[PDB]
């Protein structure tokens, strides 16, 4: 049904802002929730937050809320993540999927993930 | 948040073995629990949704059960392509959370 | 121009915020007699400042 693709991997400097975009193809973003999840290599999955497609409301992981912004771009059928003041603890593979929950099938599509390395 | 406790964290098994992975939620989540499979260098893959529904394209050797706070993922007879990390996840009570993962390695 | 001192020596400083396609090194110049640069090339890291 739905395919998701994260923007490309690369470096972010400590204290600066990590920015990622997820482009949805073969489907619209006019339903469901749209989510970011990260995985520090070797370790587990951490949910970052979600944006609800129909009304645009956001919910964030409490441990990240102060630094995270999610948004939806209807004109490109994309949604995005902004993560401020990164440190090396934010190095991870970032996935973009329909997490949280949907009104008919969510988290059934997981972006292949993109590696963000926080480095000087 | 709802804390998901997966058990065991690590498991050693052989092709043909019956494998059981358990997931405990810090509060009741009714039947709203999903199971994912993840291989190194790859994205997770949905196996089971809403505690017992097998996702299409997933082999029937995978089955899920449980309700409330206790859940089980069973792999009836482990296949070579089944060696991976498995995660439970609940979409319930602010917010949605994953278990720590179960790594299934070759004995 | 984060700093400018009209002087015989290189009293002028300017920051360029860049968004590069790939990190590495490349040259810098001024096609005019208005300003003469001390350095020939600069190193770039994805998007940042030089």
């Amino acid at each position: 049904q739905v395919q998701l693709q994260e923007s490309g991997p690369g470096l972010v400097k400590p204290s600066e802002t990590l920015s990622l975009t997820c482009t949805v193809s073969g489907g619209s973003i006019s339903g469901y929730y749209w989510n970011w999840i990260r995985q520090s290599p070797g370790k587990g999955l951490e949910w970052i937050g979600n944006m609800y497609d129909s009304t645009g409301d956001t919910n964030y992981n409490p441990s990240l809320k102060s630094r995270v912004t999610l948004s939806i771009d209807t004109s490109k059928n994309q949604f995005s993540m902004k993560l401020n003041s990164v440190t090396a603890a934010d190095t991870a593979v970032y996935f973009c999927a329909s997490g949280s929950g949907d009104w008919f099938g969510y988290f059934y599509r997981w972006g292949q993930g993109v590696l963000v390395t926080v480095s000087s | 948040d709802i804390q998901m406790t997966q058990s065991p964290s690590s498991l050693s098994a052989s092709v043909g073995d019956t494998v059981t992975i358990t997931c405990r939620a810090s509060q009741s989540i009714s039947s709203w629990l999903a199971w994912y499979q993840q291989k190194p260098g790859k994205a997770p893959n949905l196996l089971i949704y809403k505690a017992s529904s097998l996702q299409t394209g997933v082999p029937s050797r995978f089955s899920g059960s449980g309700s409330e706070t206790h859940f089980t993922l069973t792999i009836s007879s482990l296949q070579s392509e089944d060696f991976a990390t498995y995660y439970c996840q609940q979409y319930i009570s602010r917010p949605w959370t994953f278990g720590q993962g179960t790594k299934v390695e070759i004995k | 121009l984060n700093e400018c001192v009209y002087s015989s020596d290189f009293g002028g400083i300017a920051t360029v915020k860049y968004s590069a396609s790939k990190s590495g090194k490349c040259a810098v110049h001024v096609p005019s007699g208005t300003a003469t640069l001390k350095e020939a090339a600069v190193e770039l890291t994805e998007q940042g400042s030089a």
